């Protein structure tokens, strides 16, 4: 079925290969090579874990864990049980999300809109890639790629963390961070105005767009603006992201230690390192 | 255990939220319906939500919502397939046409107003104490078509007042006339303001305003779709990038 | 790219709505950044400011002045060390044996209750700035509603949990190091809190915020070539970019929203992650003092 308003976008077109060969729709869902594609890998790579949970013995949805290569094969394939079914589902992995962006860039030219949605996407799949096929390689093993389980990517997360003490003090982690507080004080506040100016006390009229603007002019002395709001929320987002894959790409790189460590480079700077007193 | 009463209890209320949620999502584009306009079998398991009604400023009505409101107007597409999830092919010129990327919807036909009851866009020349304050002012520019022949000149900027930022290039043509030109569809550069979407022999059949002095909701419509639609549908006259730089 | 504006325009200073404002509390206009001016708007004010602002503007500093003037002190007033150690620094609570008094000796304690009567004034009173700005003009309350969930937390963090479980100095230090080493360390002794399923939740949401917001974000710049963010008069008469908008979502992923629906998505996305945070850390320590044990069982 198609939306009260559908049937005039529904024409020919947009498809970036295999003209019109894919060019159709199932229900709600639009296809294209890319569809096709999207759901190949996707369903490769379903089929590979089910079968790495066989492997493993279980159906567990909190148990089944499918693991990376052990340091022991660097960056070179590994036994289907000892690495070789996560390879290939990262393989599966990094081509459904890559066919998915494609896919939105074919529904954006039929569309005629931009494509800031999946330019968007695009820095959610480098920072995935970032923790499993980037990192790895300039560490040289395919090892310390996190493992896909709903349980043990944390445990990841959590030892890889502590590697280096308290992970707080990765500088770019902390960027990153700020970025997802600020982003998410951002949404909060944008949907909030929208919504306030559309439902205003009982029985007035809807405000306006002069409304929001000196609501928010009122309460802080400024205005981003409609159009502005929405970028911020871009960067803001995309910026938490950038950040995110930044912070990891440098350990265990370029950084080995404690990362409280490298705060030491501000307090042994040459002219003040010995002046008394203080914290140190 | 407070905890697992808790975590209980909060999967409850997601349940309900995401309910009530999708259900707000549906005063617009529901009921859904068959490729041929009547209503589909299955509408989901989601129901409409109970109506709502806005109370419009400048004394410009009011808006019950979902509604019957309908499509009302024709479209010149015509199915190619006699199962469903098919291209529906255009029977004339889509872009005069209106439909596809080139689609446009029947807003109210008056122009968007500010808070303060004026109109919302103002053609600079009208816009008091209004003036460029940086980047290059486009004004007094030639506009160059996709197929990189002359299209006309900037005669003037279209400002959304209380936004206080720029929306149309207004573009006159070799009859004298002008069009408005979006402004995210142009590119303004050192000589020019290059636009892609439209070659100049689309110019002319961009949509018209019917007063000189203001644009209607539904002719901003009409030019934004109409634009946009050259994206696709004038594809064979747009020349490429190099032979862009070969014309410095 | 809409990312930054080709060229800017600027007209006469927008003094803003009146409504039932006191415009004797608004300031004049600032001056005009053409920097912002790329990304957005260039007018700098005007701002209300009436009791309740100067109040919590006046706490608001207060509160880190208190804070600032520790700093000094344990810098010995040299500025080459206040710059060397402004990280290390910390304005701690008072140590568990004073419970919840006021007993505790300003240079152990005190101060650090005095710097947060301070903050605590600040923030409450600027929440009611927000639902009265909100009100003078005849708007809805949901900005205060959605700073309410922010508040939450902020309160479970120094307030309320503190209180249920005795002590003051069960709350947050004042300081950039060592409030992250309050962090790591609340995890470590209660168990490890990716086991908390709140804790979880409240990450799905952040990740969430992040998600929606370039989705949104991208959309309405998507479709800025057919007036998409005009959102309210989108709303009041859907145009070609609401439409183009929803049957991106709908051919993508199977399913929409509609102009004013995406915002409702947006607040509860934004606003659930301070809400269930806040919840998964009043219950640590006062009824769950291990989250792998509780997990567990
Ligand atoms: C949520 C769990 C932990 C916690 C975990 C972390 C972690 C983990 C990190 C931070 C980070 C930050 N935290 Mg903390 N933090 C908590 C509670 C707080 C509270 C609070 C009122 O409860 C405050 C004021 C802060 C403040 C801060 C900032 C110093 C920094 C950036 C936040 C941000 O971008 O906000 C978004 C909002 C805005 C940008 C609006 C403006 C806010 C401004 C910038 C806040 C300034 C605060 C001011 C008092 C001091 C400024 C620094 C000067 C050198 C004095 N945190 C709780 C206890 N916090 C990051 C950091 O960089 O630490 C160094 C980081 O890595
Ligand atoms: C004890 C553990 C350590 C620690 C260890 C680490 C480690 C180690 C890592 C982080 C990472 C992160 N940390 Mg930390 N971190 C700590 C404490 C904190 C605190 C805190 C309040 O104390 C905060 C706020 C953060 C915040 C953050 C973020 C900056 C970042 C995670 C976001 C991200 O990578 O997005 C990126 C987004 C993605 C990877 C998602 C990609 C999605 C893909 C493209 C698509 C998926 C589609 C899907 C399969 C479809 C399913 C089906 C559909 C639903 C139908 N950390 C403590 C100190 N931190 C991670 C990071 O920064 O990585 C870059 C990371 O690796
Ligand atoms: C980002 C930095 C770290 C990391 C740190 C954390 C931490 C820390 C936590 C999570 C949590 C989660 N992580 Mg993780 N996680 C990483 C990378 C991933 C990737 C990936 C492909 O890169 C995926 C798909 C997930 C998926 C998940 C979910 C199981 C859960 C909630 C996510 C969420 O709501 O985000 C926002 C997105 C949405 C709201 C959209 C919906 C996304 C859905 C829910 C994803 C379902 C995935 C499914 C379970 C597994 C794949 C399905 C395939 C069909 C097989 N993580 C990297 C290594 N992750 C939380 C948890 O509770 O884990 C138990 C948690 O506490
Ligand atoms: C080793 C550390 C522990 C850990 C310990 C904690 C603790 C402890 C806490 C969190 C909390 C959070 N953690 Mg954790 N966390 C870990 C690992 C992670 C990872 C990760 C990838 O590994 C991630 C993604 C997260 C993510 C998150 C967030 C979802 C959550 C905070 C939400 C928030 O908005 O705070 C930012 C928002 C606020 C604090 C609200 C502030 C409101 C007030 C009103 C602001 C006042 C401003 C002031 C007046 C100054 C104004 C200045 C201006 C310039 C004017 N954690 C590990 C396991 N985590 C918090 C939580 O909710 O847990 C459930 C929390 O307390
Ligand atoms: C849904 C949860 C998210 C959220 C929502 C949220 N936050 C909100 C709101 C909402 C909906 C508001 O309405 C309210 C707001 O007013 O927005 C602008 C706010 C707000 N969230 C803020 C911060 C904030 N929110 C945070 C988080 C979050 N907020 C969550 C992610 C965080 C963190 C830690 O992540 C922070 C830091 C504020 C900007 C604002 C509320 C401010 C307030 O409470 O009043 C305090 C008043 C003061 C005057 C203090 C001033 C302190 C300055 C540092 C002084 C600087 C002095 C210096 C200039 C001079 C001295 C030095 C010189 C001499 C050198
Ligand atoms: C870059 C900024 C943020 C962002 C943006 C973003 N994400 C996006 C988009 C954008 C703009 C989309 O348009 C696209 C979307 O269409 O959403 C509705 C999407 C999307 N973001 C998603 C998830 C997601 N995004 C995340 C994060 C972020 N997304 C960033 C914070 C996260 C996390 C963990 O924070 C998650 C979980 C999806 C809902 C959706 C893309 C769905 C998709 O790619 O479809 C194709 C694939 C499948 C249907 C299934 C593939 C199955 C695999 C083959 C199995 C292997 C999985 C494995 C690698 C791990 C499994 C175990 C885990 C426990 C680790
Ligand atoms: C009306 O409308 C509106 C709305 O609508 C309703 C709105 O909602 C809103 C709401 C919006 C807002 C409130 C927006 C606020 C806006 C912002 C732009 C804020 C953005 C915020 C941030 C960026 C965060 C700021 C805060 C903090 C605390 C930052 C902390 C940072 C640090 C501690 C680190 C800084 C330092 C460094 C050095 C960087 C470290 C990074 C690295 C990559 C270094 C890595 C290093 C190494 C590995 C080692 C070193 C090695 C080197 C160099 C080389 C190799 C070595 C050799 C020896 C050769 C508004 C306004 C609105 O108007
Ligand atoms: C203002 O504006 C805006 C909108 O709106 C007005 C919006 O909405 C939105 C979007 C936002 C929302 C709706 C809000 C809610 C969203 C969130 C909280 C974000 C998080 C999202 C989720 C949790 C949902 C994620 C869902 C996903 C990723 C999709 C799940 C997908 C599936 C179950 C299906 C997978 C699909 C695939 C693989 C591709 C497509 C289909 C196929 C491959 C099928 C192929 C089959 C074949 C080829 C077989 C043969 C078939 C045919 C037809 C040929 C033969 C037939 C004959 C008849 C001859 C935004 C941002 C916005 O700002
Ligand atoms: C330049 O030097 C001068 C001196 C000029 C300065 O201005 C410098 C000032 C700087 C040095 C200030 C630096 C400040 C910081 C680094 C601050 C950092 C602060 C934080 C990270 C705060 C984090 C978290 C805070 C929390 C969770 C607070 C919660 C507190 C409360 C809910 C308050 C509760 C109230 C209490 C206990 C009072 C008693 C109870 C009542 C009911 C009144
Ligand atoms: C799409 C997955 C999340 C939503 C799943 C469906 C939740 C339905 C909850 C219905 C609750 C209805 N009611 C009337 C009891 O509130
Ligand atoms: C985490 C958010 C998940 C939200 C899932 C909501 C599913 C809604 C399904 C709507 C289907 C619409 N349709 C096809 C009936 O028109
Ligand atoms: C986030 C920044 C907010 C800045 C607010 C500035 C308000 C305008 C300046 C005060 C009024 C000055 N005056 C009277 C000379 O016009
Ligand atoms: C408004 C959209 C809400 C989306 C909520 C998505 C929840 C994802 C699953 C979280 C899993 C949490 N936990 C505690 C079981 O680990
Ligand atoms: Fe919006």
């Amino acid at each position: 079925a198609l939306l009260s308003f559908e049937r005039k976008y529904r024409v020919p077109g947009g498809t970036l290969v295999g003209g019109n060969l894919f060019d159709f729709w199932v229900g709600p869902f639009y296809v294209g090579f890319f569809g096709v594609a999207t759901f190949f890998f996707a369903a490769l790579g379903i089929i590979l874990i089910a079968w790495s949970a066989v492997l493993q013995g279980t159906w567990n949805p909190q148990l089944i864990s499918v693991y990376p290569p052990a340091l022991e094969y660097g960056l070179g394939g590994a036994p289907l049980a000892k690495g070789g079914l996560w390879q290939i589902i990262t393989i599966c992995a990094t081509g459904a999300f890559v066919s998915w962006a494609l896919r939105e860039v074919e529904i954006c030219r039929k569309l005629g809109i931009g494509y800031h949605i999946p330019f968007a996407f695009a820095f959610a799949i480098l920072a995935y890639l970032t923790l499993v096929l980037f990192r790895p390689v300039m560490m040289g093993a395919w090892g310390y790629a996190f493992p896909y389980g709903i349980w043990t990517h944390l445990d990841w997360v959590s030892n890889t963390g502590y590697t280096y003490g308290n992970f707080h003090y990765n500088p770019a982690h902390m960027i990153a961070i700020s970025f997802f507080f600020t982003n998410a004080l951002a949404l909060a506040l944008h949907g909030a105005l929208v919504l306030s100016a559309a439902n205003p006390e009982k029985g007035k009229e809807m405000r306006t767009p002069n409304h929001e603007d000196t609501f928010f002019r009122d309460l802080v002395g400024y205005s981003i603006g409609t159009l502005g709001i929405h970028r911020l929320g871009l960067l803001l987002s995309l910026s938490a992201v950038f950040f995110s894959a930044l912070c990891m790409i440098i350990t265990g790189t370029i950084w080995f230690d404690q990362w409280v460590d490298w705060w030491q480079w501000w307090v042994k700077l040459p002219w003040w390192a010995n002046i008394p007193g203080g914290i140190n | 255990d407070l905890a697992s009463l808790a975590i209980y209890s909060f999967w409850i209320f997601l349940a309900g939220l995401i309910y009530y949620l999708q259900t707000e999502n549906m005063r617009e584009g529901y009921p859904l319906e068959n490729e041929d306009g009547t209503p589909a079998a299955n509408q989901g398991p989601f129901p409409l939500p109970k109506p709502k009604t806005f109370i419009l400023p400048h004394g410009r009505g009011t808006l019950t919502v979902p509604g019957p409101e309908s499509e009302d107007r024709p479209i010149a597409l015509a199915r190619t397939a006699v199962s469903e999830g098919f291209p529906h092919a255009p029977t004339g010129d889509p872009m005069k046409d209106g439909v596809g990327p080139a689609s446009w919807v029947a807003r109210r036909d008056l122009p968007e107003l500010d808070g303060h009851g004026h109109n919302k866009i103002k053609p600079m020349k009208a816009a008091a104490g209004f003036h460029v304050s940086a980047g290059k002012n486009p004004i007094g520019l030639p506009v160059r078509g996709c197929d990189l022949e002359i299209a006309g000149k900037v005669v003037d900027i279209w400002v959304d007042i209380p936004e206080q930022m720029a929306r149309f290039l207004e573009v006159e043509l070799k009859d004298g006339s002008t069009r408005l030109l979006p402004m995210q569809m142009v590119k303004v550069q050192s000589n020019r303001v290059h636009v892609n979407a439209l070659s100049s022999d689309l110019f002319a059949g961009i949509p018209t305003i019917k007063s000189p002095t203001e644009v209607t909701l539904l002719e901003e419509d009409k030019i934004c779709g109409y634009v946009a639609g050259g994206l696709m549908y004038a594809a064979p006259k747009r020349k490429s990038v190099v032979a862009a730089m070969l014309a410095e | 790219q809409n990312i930054f504006s080709q060229v800017q325009v600027r007209g006469p200073a927008d003094l803003g709505m009146t409504e039932d404002v006191n415009l004797a509390n608004r300031s004049g206009v600032g001056p005009f950044s053409t920097l912002l001016g790329w990304f957005g708007n260039a007018q700098l004010g005007p701002i209300y400011l009436g009791s309740l602002g100067v109040l919590s503007l006046f706490s608001g500093l207060m509160w880190f002045f208190t804070i600032g003037i520790w700093f000094w002190y344990q810098a010995g007033w040299n500025p080459a060390v206040f710059l060397r150690d402004l990280f290390f620094f910390s304005l701690e609570p008072p140590a568990p044996e004073y419970g919840l008094s006021f007993a505790a000796p300003l240079k152990e304690g005190g101060l650090w209750l005095i710097a947060s009567f301070f903050m605590f004034v600040a923030v409450w009173s600027w929440w009611g700035r927000t639902y009265l700005r909100a009100q003078a003009l005849g708007m809805g309350k949901h900005t205060a509603w959605a700073f309410l969930s922010a508040i939450w937390l902020w309160m479970v963090l120094g307030f309320i949990r503190p209180i249920l479980m005795g002590s003051w100095s069960e709350a947050v230090p004042y300081g950039i190091f060592s409030h992250l080493d309050w962090t790591n360390n609340f995890s470590l002794v209660h168990g490890n809190l990716f086991y908390n399923p709140f804790h979880g939740l409240s990450i799905a949401f952040l990740y969430g915020s992040a998600l929606l917001f370039a989705m949104h974000g991208a959309t309405i710049l998507a479709v800025s070539r057919f007036g998409g963010e005009r959102e309210l008069e989108q709303i009041a008469d859907r145009g070609t970019a609401a439409e183009r908008a929803a049957l991106f979502w709908r051919w993508t992923m199977g399913f929409n929203a509609t102009m004013e629906g995406i915002h409702r998505w947006a607040i509860w996305m934004a606003v659930l992650v301070t809400l269930t945070g806040g919840i998964g850390i009043l219950l640590s320590g006062t009824v769950v003092d291990n989250w792998y044990v509780w997990g567990q069982n």
